[PDB]
């Protein structure tokens, strides 16, 4: 038998199958999950998720296993099956949002630039 | 009553509104990508909901 695992973030989903060993390790220690496991909440710490294989890196990260329902909530999961690969992730993503941030107040600003011109022309039309 | 200046009048209100209607379509399709994130964050806060009930 199977266990269905869906690793769930703030953002969305990013992994969702049928694993048979779910090798997630707590705050306390490891721990080895199978199907038929008894239900509990164990917190993740920030390192890999093994899964068999795929490894997911998660952040923050917060686990509860019922028989079939394995899933993990995690602020940040990567998926490159490396501990630093979620720092350099965001040290991407950080760039590509400060970039949209500041795309997004310019387009904002210009448009805003066209409709204070159309209503000047407007009120010095009279 | 200055006909001419009536006229340029009308043409500053149809810029103005043809400005406006292209806000407004910019913000029908900002407002469609809010709602797609917001219902891609709603399976992680109900899994979040449902586990603070039964644990607190």
């Amino acid at each position: 038998k199977t266990i269905h695992v869906s690793v769930v973030t703030p953002d969305g989903p990013v992994y969702e199958d049928d694993v048979e060993m779910v090798s997630v390790k707590a705050k306390s220690g490891e721990l080895g999950i199978l199907p038929g496991h008894i239900p509990l909440v164990a917190p993740l710490e920030i390192s890999a998720a093994r899964l068999k294989t795929q490894y997911i890196a998660v952040s923050g990260g917060f686990l509860e296993v019922r028989p079939d329902k394995v899933t993990i909530l995690a602020q940040a999961a990567e998926r490159a099956e490396d501990i630093d690969v979620l720092r350099a992730k965001a040290a991407k993503e950080r760039a590509e949002r400060r970039l949209q941030s500041q795309q997004d107040d310019i387009d904002f600003k210009r448009a805003e630039l066209a409709l204070k011109r159309a209503m000047n022309r407007l009120s010095v039309a009279e | 009553a200055s006909l001419r200046d009536i006229k340029t009048r009308i043409n500053a209100t149809k810029k103005t509104s043809q400005i406006t209607k292209a806000m407004e379509m910019v913000s029908t399709s900002k407002l469609n990508r809010a709602e797609q994130n917001a219902k891609s964050f709603v399976p992680y806060m109900e899994k979040i909901q449902e586990v603070v009930a039964n644990v607190a």
